[PDB]
């Protein structure tokens, strides 16, 4: 759970010392971040369902073979589409959780830490999730510094994928 | 069988042998301990730090991962010390690091990674090499982890680190052990046969004798503008 | 040159100069302005010739890159292009003289021992000037590649 | 392990006096452009896996001897170690341009890795060319203003290319 | 050298990962700090000599025995006063260095790490330096948030002393 | 390099003892294995080029999208097909090397140890190689116990892939 | 750490092609004589303590300076270490003739033990003569028939004497 | 790590014979003066902190460049490390004059600390002068009588000054 | 060398070598092992002494660095740093030679003419070699530094 206040406490604890001005600098910076990041997370919460459906449709558009071939890993049947869009919403929910938490900790603990072996065991290409995250980071519709750090979290998920 | 004692060797002057009267700063190694009841994410950071210390960064492959040892550690069935022993006795470590080195160089590598210090002298490498020959690599690692030096510095719950690499007044410390002692030396490199120093960067006859780097000595160039006054005026100086 | 080959063929009969042979000196001078324009253009991209033509040599001869052959590392392949830079210097010496006798007295007369005693084969250097030949035509015009290419194959004929 | 500020502090302590005024105006301009330094750093950081894959992609297209059997990066394990070495070099470049000092890049890589690549039999030339191509692609990725306000990255292209050339020359 | 950017790089290096939004939060916070801290360090540089003499006079005032008794540790003679006010200026210079660096690192590396054994070997009471730092933190004459964090660094030196 | 004689020497060395009858049992077993395995490796050497082309064609047949979409990871262009069939021949050569060596050591050291991160970095699906190895283990045309242990090595490669 | 088979595999991989047919016939003959090789190994292994005790005694009958006070093998502890060094050398010889390759004997002893005996002050000449006498006694113990079917012991005498001479020359 | 007695034992074992009589009379006189050696060692030990503080007190009065900013012992941490280095040297001198042999002083300090002071940038000259001044003050503190029965301490001033000069020369 | 003068002063009066001259030759060869170990340690520390002694010139005499002075700019001070590399190389020639006549053939015997002709201040050249001795005495033990230090101080009064 790599969030700034948690890791500041971990630094001060591993050093064995009290808190210094360094952690207070970390804190006024974190409050500066959260002062826009919480409203941006609320805006993503508002636009979430349409973003999930648009990402799923873009993923079906770029990879049309997954809709066609019979296979339980592919979303040819309906249960594949339910589970599929479920993990689209999982990715978007982890993006909002990292927007609230202020660090990549929630996605690192809920998504990243086992995603490689899961995609290895289940024959899931990570490029599908890369395409979906690219569609989300194109279509989230935020502006300014909140948009840049949202794109930062999504690009972090992309780099963790491939 | 009478236990053959470890061969005696002389100690060298190292930073780790003196008391350090130091204030914690950015050059201090991050201590990963299990004593603080680590969160599920902190366990993954501790495990990652232990793999980095024992294998090196380039050996943190999915195929080298000891998933059973990690689950035993996360359940509290084994100590961090026992986890370090399990990593240093693992098949991928012995294949990559033991089989590609002599007993002397393997002893040096294990002292650097497990005790977090350099070897005092060549005689210490010889003294540990006979333990490896008599007890195997497993019994050598167990004897290293049972040393008072390991227990006094790391105990049971701390991941080993390079002790006192940087002095508090220096921006440049000692070389990291992973760069100082790579997986194999020149001797095993010659046995493997082949490297192809493929491409050039020519130039047409242009050097022979030049120490180009003035570099540091210059420069001042503060400069000044100088005024004019009469020569006759005793400025020149007249003794008596 | 023509002129120092004119006179040394006139001492062999101890006569004066033949008047029809005096026209080959007069043709040598008046056809000299376009010859030195070839030589500066080879000089103006002598590193661009060598760093290109060295690369197509090693894909043709992999013995001198895969270990076991003669010249390797930075320590001998830079000396390998030090040979090819000398031969490129000889051709632009040969173009301004008109003949191959500056290349004869300097650079081909003892070649069949100084690589024979030095371990390297001959014919890959003969493939190196051919590698230098293909990039020398491409910098020049049509007829200028015909005259300057007439000195490159002399290097192939004396070596191999 | 030095900042810009700790570098000025260590120099002022070796002088033994207080910090002069012109160094403080320089540090004020550094504090004004430190975020500016940062924008390139974050857009450099977000595309790191694409950078190292494209760098190895061009390098192994360029030198197929490494992929060839008997080559230094031929084996699957060795090729993964190759990509790991490149990613480590890029990460310490990003750290050095974060702190604004090359001393972190020196401390963490440079003094040992040249001897490491000599002892391993690793050709220093290919990894030098790979770090150069990775740095060229990194400045090329950083300099394009896609959805970013209009500013000046001049001096920071200067600094990033300095860090990459220091890494490529210390590798050799 | 515990400065915020250095320790952020140390966190990201020990974790083995790239930089995240956490370090950028640390950075906008550090720039917010330095934007007043550099001018406050310049103001302390201006008032430094009078502050040093006032601290030395307050130390002689509260502990009058040090001016009286013969002893090379005490500032009875003149060389004691030269060396004494020299280490007053040392303390003030380390305060300004930590004001520029943005963390307690410079005082921790230049003063704190050996001060206890030095005062043990040399028969120097640390309470003298505590009195001097108290006079400095009373008389520095800054205002606002720069004054509060200056007092933070001086109080950190006091707590490290005794 | 997990080969039986090597690991027997490693057992006897780590125990610190001489060789016993256990290693000689390992040896008469290994010679029993090699007595058919060497001829089976020669037969695979004979049928290798047609097996490589058939595996590549079966891989293009089951995954037709890789021939169609533009992408340097996909074998749409000709260089993708050269490199592709090159790594088909790599897989087959490692199978023959493990047939000669008598253990999974050569594939474990030349293929398996980094294949996961390589397929992660290069956007290569391992299912392509699984399909190719399935075609090879169907079409190698051996018989008997040599065929069973050849299928064992290929199935080991499949399980190491996904 | 190489077998015979892994040696052919590494050579064929460095060539980059499949294994040629003549190497496979050579390995088939190796698989036919590998048991040959190792009955030989087993009768070498069973008499190992007698071999090292007869070697040391013959050696200390030959060079009484080592037993003499001030000698290198004079002290009881040092003499036990001497017998341990000899037994280790014999064991790695048996390992190398088990795997059929000298690379295990090289890997485990040779590159370090020459420098070890220089640094210790151990005379390399006496231990070289002792390894030579131990190897002569080992082939003499291996070659005799005592209830075993006739076989082509010969060549393997070639290989065992090769391993012993490699050990004695790497000791020096 | 040797005594006087273990030194005679190792020499007699390298000779290979028993201990000769004159060495035993020498060791009997050593056993008679060993207490003489060490009461002084005790008066050397009791004033050790005063010795190192007066030694650094005279040294930093003598060479003010070390106290000057940029000097090697300028920083508070480095100055504490300086006093620690001096106290360690004095302690091993007291150990060597306890055991009556310089081999403990050699073993624990000498072979490494010269290279340590070279690598650190520590000036060996100042610490050599400091060990010399500390040794002069140590013999001056040991030699005076203030309630102790008088005795001839001529060979132990000899031995202590020998140990201090060995330390100062091995430092250089 | 030392036998080079001792032959010639015994030559020009047509004498053989008199035993007042032989004993300094016999003393020279037993001191030959010392002066070789001197002459490695200056060349072993050769890179660290050429930028250290040149930096010691540039604080005491910064006028030659200044514009209008001769060693102005990085390029001219680069050849005003080798210039110093010869005068270290010549001194370690004469140390192993025993006498100073290798420096009298190469260093000094026209140096008042050429440095007049080059315009460089010859007094500042002697200031550098005076700085070059004081850093060279720090590396060496003093009983050998007193031997080599006379060869430095030969050259100091030789320039000035
Ligand atoms: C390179 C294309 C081929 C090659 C070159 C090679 N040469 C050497 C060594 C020498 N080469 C020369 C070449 C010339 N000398 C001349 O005088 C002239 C005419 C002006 C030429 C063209 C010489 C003298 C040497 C000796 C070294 C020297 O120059 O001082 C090497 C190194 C050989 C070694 O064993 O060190 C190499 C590799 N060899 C090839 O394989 C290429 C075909
Ligand atoms: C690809 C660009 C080039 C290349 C890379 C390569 N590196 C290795 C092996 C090692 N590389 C290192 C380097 C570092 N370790 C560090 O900790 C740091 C700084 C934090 C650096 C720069 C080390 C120590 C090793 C050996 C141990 C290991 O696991 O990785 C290899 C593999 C060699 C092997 O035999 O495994 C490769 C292939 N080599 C090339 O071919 C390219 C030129
Ligand atoms: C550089 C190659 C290009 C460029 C950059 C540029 N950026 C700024 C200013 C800002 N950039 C940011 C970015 C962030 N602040 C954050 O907190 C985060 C999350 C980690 C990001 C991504 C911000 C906020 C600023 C300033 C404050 C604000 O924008 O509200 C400038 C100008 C201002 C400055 O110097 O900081 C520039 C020029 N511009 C180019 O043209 C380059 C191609
Ligand atoms: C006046 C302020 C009080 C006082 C001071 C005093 N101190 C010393 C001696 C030393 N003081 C230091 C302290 C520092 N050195 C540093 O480098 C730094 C940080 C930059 C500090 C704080 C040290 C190391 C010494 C020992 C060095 C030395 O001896 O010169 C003296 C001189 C006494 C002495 O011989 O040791 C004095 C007078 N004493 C007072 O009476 C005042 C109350
Ligand atoms: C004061 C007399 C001189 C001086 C001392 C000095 N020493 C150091 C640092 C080190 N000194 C040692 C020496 C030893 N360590 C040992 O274990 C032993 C024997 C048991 C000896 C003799 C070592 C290893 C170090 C470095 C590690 C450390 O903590 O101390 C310093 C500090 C250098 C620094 O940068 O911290 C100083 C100042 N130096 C002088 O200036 C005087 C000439
Ligand atoms: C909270 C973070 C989180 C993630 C990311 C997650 C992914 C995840 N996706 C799974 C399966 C799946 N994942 C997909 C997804 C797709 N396949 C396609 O063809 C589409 C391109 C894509 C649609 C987005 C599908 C269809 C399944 C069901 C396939 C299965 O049996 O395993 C499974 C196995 C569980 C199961 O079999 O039902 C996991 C664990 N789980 C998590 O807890
Ligand atoms: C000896 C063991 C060994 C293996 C297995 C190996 C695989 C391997 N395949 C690679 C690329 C590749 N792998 C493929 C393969 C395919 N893509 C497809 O579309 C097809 C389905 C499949 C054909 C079999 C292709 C086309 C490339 C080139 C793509 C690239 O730039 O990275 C690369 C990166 C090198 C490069 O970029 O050229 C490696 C290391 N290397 C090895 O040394
Ligand atoms: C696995 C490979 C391996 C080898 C080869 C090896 C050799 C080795 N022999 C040693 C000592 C020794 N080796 C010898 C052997 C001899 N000296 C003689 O006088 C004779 C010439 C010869 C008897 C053949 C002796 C006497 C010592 C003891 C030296 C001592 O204890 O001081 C030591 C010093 C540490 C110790 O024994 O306890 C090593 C490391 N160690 C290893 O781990
Ligand atoms: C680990 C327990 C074990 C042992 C000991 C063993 C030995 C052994 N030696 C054999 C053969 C043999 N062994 C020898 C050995 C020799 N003949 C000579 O004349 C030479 C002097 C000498 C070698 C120096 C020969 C010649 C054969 C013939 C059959 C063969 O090639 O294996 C065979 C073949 C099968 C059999 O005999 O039933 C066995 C079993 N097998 C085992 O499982
Ligand atoms: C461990 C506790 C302990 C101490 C400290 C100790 C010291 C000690 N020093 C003694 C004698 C002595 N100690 C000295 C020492 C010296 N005289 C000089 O003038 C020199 C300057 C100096 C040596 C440098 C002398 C001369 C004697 C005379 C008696 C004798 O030879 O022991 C004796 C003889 C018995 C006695 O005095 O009652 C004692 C007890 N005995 C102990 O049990």
């Amino acid at each position: 759970m790599k969030t700034p206040l948690t890791e500041a406490v971990s630094i001060a604890d591993s050093q064995g010392r009290f808190l210094s001005s360094t952690e207070i600098q970390v804190a006024f910076g974190r409050f500066r971040q959260a002062k826009a990041g919480l409203e941006a997370a609320k805006a993503l919460t508002s636009k979430a369902d349409s973003l999930i459906s648009g990402a799923a449709q873009a993923v079906y558009n770029k990879f049309p073979y997954t809709t066609q071939m019979q296979g339980p890993n592919y979303a040819a049947d309906q249960r594949g589409k339910d589970k599929c869009a479920r993990d689209i919403g999982y990715y978007l929910r982890m993006v909002t959780y990292c927007l609230i938490a202020g660090g990549t900790g929630p996605m690192d603990e809920y998504l990243i830490a086992g995603i490689d072996e899961i995609n290895r065991t289940f024959e899931l290409s990570p490029s599908w999730y890369i395409e979906a995250l690219k569609y989300i980071k194109a279509n989230h519709g935020l502006s300014g510094d909140a948009a840049v750090e949202a794109n930062s979290y999504l690009d972090y998920a992309i780099n963790a994928l491939s | 069988m009478v236990p053959l004692p470890l061969l005696s060797y002389t100690t060298t002057s190292f930073n780790t042998r003196v008391a350090g009267y130091e204030v914690p700063g950015d050059e201090q190694p991050q201590i990963y301990t299990a004593e603080n009841m680590p969160s599920g994410s902190e366990w993954d950071t501790l495990i990652w730090a232990a793999y980095r210390q024992i294998f090196s960064e380039h050996q943190m492959l999915k195929s080298n991962r000891q998933t059973f040892l990690e689950s035993q550690l996360k359940f509290g069935q084994i100590t961090v010390r026992d986890f370090i022993g399990g990593l240093a006795t693992s098949a991928p470590f012995l294949e990559r690091n033991y089989q590609t080195n002599s007993n002397y160089r393997f002893a040096e590598m294990c002292v650097q990674r497990i005790l977090g210090r350099d070897v005092y002298n060549e005689r210490e490498k010889i003294a540990w090499s006979i333990v490896i020959a008599n007890k195997g690599p497993k019994g050598f690692i167990e004897e290293l982890l049972n040393s008072d030096e390991y227990l006094d510095n790391f105990g049971y719950d701390t991941v080993p680190y390079q002790r006192r690499r940087v002095l508090p007044q220096r921006n440049v410390g000692e070389t990291p052990f992973n760069l100082k002692t790579p997986r194999y030396n020149e001797y095993h490199r010659t046995q493997l046969g082949f490297p192809q120093v493929i491409w050039q960067t020519s130039v047409r006859r242009f050097v022979p004798q030049e120490k180009q780097p003035k570099a540091g000595d210059p420069a001042n160039f503060l400069a000044m503008a100088k005024q004019v006054s009469r020569p006759a005026n005793t400025v020149t100086r007249v003794a008596l | 040159s023509i002129v120092t080959k004119s006179i040394v063929n006139a001492d062999a009969e101890a006569r004066y100069l033949s008047p029809g042979e005096l026209d080959r000196i007069k043709s040598f001078v008046t056809s000299g302005e376009r010859r030195v324009r070839i030589a500066e253009t080879m000089t103006g991209a002598r590193e661009r010739i060598i760093k290109e033509a060295g690369n197509q040599l090693f894909q043709k001869r992999p013995d001198v890159v895969s270990p076991g052959g003669n010249a390797y590392g930075e320590e001998m392949t830079a000396t390998c292009l030090r040979d090819l830079d000398y031969y490129l210097r000889l051709i632009t010496y040969g173009i301004v003289a008109g003949d191959v006798t500056p290349i004869e007295e300097i650079g081909v007369v003892g070649v069949r021992e100084m690589y024979k005693s030095l371990g390297t084969p001959i014919e890959a250097v003969a493939e190196g000037v051919r590698a230098m030949k293909s990039v020398a035509t491409s910098l020049l015009s049509g007829e200028d590649a015909a005259e300057a290419g007439a000195y490159f194959d002399y290097l192939i004929g004396a070596m191999s | 392990m030095f900042d810009a500020f700790t570098k000025v502090v260590s120099q002022a302590d070796t002088r033994g006096e207080m910090l002069s005024t012109a160094q403080i105006d320089a540090l004020s301009q550094m504090v004004a452009e430190s975020n500016k330094r940062l924008d390139s750093v974050n857009r450099i950081t977000s595309n790191a896996s694409t950078i190292v894959s494209n760098a190895a992609r061009s390098l192994f297209a360029e030198q197929p001897q490494l992929i060839a059997p008997g080559g230094n990066a031929y084996t699957s394990r060795r090729m993964a170690a190759c990509l790991r070495d490149m990613e480590i070099i890029l990460r310490y470049v990003t750290y050095a341009v974060f702190a604004g000092d090359a001393s972190v890049l020196e401390d963490r890589c440079l003094n040992g890795l040249r001897e490491t690549y000599l002892a391993l039999g690793t050709p220093g030339s290919s990894v030098a060319v790979g770090v150069g191509k990775m740095k060229e692609a990194a400045l090329a990725i950083v300099n394009d203003p896609a959805g970013i306000t209009p500013g000046d990255c001049s001096a920071l292209a200067s600094e990033i290319a300095g860090y990459f050339d220091r890494a490529a020359a210390a590798v050799s």
